[PDB]
């Protein structure tokens, strides 16, 4: 289902100065609700395109941008997810992931469903 | 190349010269995982690459603010320090 191409669809939600504090914990974090706006009825091959115009519409927003030091907003700048603290990582997985918080309905694309968390809420891939 | 066995076998303007190839991020994002991946394995500093991407406030956020950070927490905790060079 990642690897299927479909359409951005939903809303997202309100974030204020700590979004990724939510990428650890049971809900992780949401889609900010104006990064939602810019991404709503694009196309994508697979859900790792998405992912890529994401972390650039995050740097194109100053309020989210400065959440990350100067390495961090270099990668995001660029489409690469920024890395997640050592303690949340889990091997190789390094970075912030794009996961689903409910099943998806036949979607991978649905932006009320989006969750970025850290590999290590994510563990069990 | 003579190999590197350990951060030891660098002089601090080497591994200076290290991190900031890591810092300039030209390389591949592949290429960049294996070099922050080497990073952690040669400072042995429990932050990993938390030096590189969640620095701590109270140092400069670049690579001589980074390798100061190492050179204070291997000297403090008993671990080998840097190659000597021509400068000393």
């Amino acid at each position: 289902k990642r690897n299927k191409p479909g359409k951005a669809t939903g809303k997202g939600k309100p974030v204020g100065d700590k979004w990724l504090d939510d990428a650890g914990k049971d809900s992780g974090a949401p889609i900010p609700d104006r990064i939602a706006d810019k991404l709503r009825d694009k196309e994508f091959k697979n859900f790792d395109d998405f992912r890529k115009k994401f972390w650039e519409e995050v740097s194109k927003d100053p309020d989210l941008a400065k959440q990350f030091k100067r390495s961090n907003r270099k990668r995001i700048q660029q489409g690469y997810a920024p890395f997640a603290p050592q303690k949340d990582q889990v091997g190789g997985r390094t970075t912030f992931e794009l996961h689903h918080d409910k099943p998806i309905s036949q979607g991978v694309y649905d932006m009320n469903n989006i969750r970025v968390t850290t590999p290590k809420r994510a563990i069990d891939i | 190349m003579e190999l590197k066995h350990s951060i030891s076998d660098y002089t601090e303007a080497e591994f200076l010269e290290f991190v900031k190839k890591i810092e300039d991020a030209n390389s591949s994002e592949d290429e960049q995982q294996k070099l922050v991946e080497e990073f952690i394995r040669l400072t042995e500093h429990p932050s990993g690459s938390d030096l590189i991407y969640y620095p701590r406030d109270d140092r400069e956020d670049s690579p001589e603010g980074i390798v100061k950070e190492i050179k204070e927490w291997r000297a403090a905790n008993g671990k080998s320090g840097f190659k000597q060079g021509l400068e000393h």
